């Protein structure tokens, strides 16, 4: 409904994909003209989801990595905007797994924060760093464990995530999934060997941040784990 | 204020905008600055201005991060 200034990426934004194939192929310039966001129609394209175009862009050959002014590169967005088969696209095509947008994100970030199963596991396979720190510190693992998403959790230790980062509050996955009563999370990454132990910079352990009874019930699990090994 | 409240007062705010799919609020609601229900609230304003004055009907993350640090200090 207009969402840039450059016609181009209004049609690949709105899906109009017969008239972006007709006027790119009488102009291939507009296949890679920028828009006052400095995106173009395929970041436009990843955004709303429309796999079709993407192919086509890709199959025309444009760059595939360049960001847009907010540091978001095309992995970046299809990824957090969920749009698997785009994901995949871009993949195979060179897109780069750990780009940074200004926040220090890289597409695993978001792809976690939002659920993005799917897409989490075709970036780790395709050599996503698990341990990646935005600006704050923080990694792919504090967004899952914060918001509860327990599957995600389980994707990312699985590929060997570490579940002692701290982010610039000198907290852990496990201090923001104590605060947050993510319980199966706490109780999976205390299993999976999250430590009880630091302290925060407010000096606290995730058992002080955590619900009376679920520090004391992570209590018992990690000298559950202490005990046996 | 509580990170569970500060992401539920982004959503419930935002839920009447239109952000466009890749937008992730978890940025904003991640973020250590000591915040209040109001910032928040004029962090949601100011980006649907932002959005405005590019004549686009869609907010963006570039949106967010503008309006955060125009708000908070």
């Amino acid at each position: 409904g207009c969402v840039s200034n450059i016609m181009i990426c209004n049609l690949a934004y709105s899906g109009k994909l017969d008239e972006l194939k007709e006027r790119i192929l009488a102009d291939k310039s507009l296949a890679t003209r920028t828009d006052q966001d400095s995106r173009t129609a395929l970041h436009w394209a990843c955004s709303a989801g429309h796999t079709e175009i993407v192919e086509f862009l890709l199959q025309l050959g444009v760059p595939v990595n360049d960001k847009d002014d907010a540091g978001w590169s095309p992995l970046h967005i299809a990824a957090s905007a969920g749009r698997d088969e785009i994901v995949k696209a871009l993949l195979v095509k060179g897109a780069h797994v750990n780009a940074v947008n200004q926040n220090g994100c890289t597409p695993l970030h978001y792809a976690a924060s939002k659920n993005r199963h799917e897409i989490a596991v075709m970036l780790l396979e395709g050599g996503a760093n698990p341990d990646a720190k935005d600006h704050y510190d923080a990694t792919a693992m504090h967004r899952a464990a914060a918001k509860g998403n327990l599957k995600m959790v389980h994707i990312l230790l699985f590929y060997k995530a570490s579940t002692n980062i701290q982010d610039t509050e000198g907290n852990t996955p496990l201090h923001l999934a104590c605060d947050e009563e993510r319980v199966e999370e706490a109780k999976f990454l205390v299993t999976q060997g999250a430590s009880i132990y630091i302290e925060n910079k407010e000096e606290k352990t995730p058992l002080q941040v955590a619900k009376g009874g679920l520090g004391l019930i992570l209590k018992r699990l990690a000298e559950g784990e202490e005990a046996s090994m | 204020m509580d990170r569970r409240q500060k992401r539920l007062i982004f959503s419930t705010i935002t839920s009447k905008m239109n952000l466009s799919e890749e937008v992730d609020l978890e940025d904003y609601v991640a973020r250590p600055d000591k915040i209040s229900g109001a910032d928040i609230n004029s962090i949601c304003q100011e980006s649907g201005m932002l959005a405005v004055r590019e004549n686009r009907y869609i907010v963006l993350a570039k949106d967010f991060e503008k309006a955060y640090k125009t708000v908070i200090k």
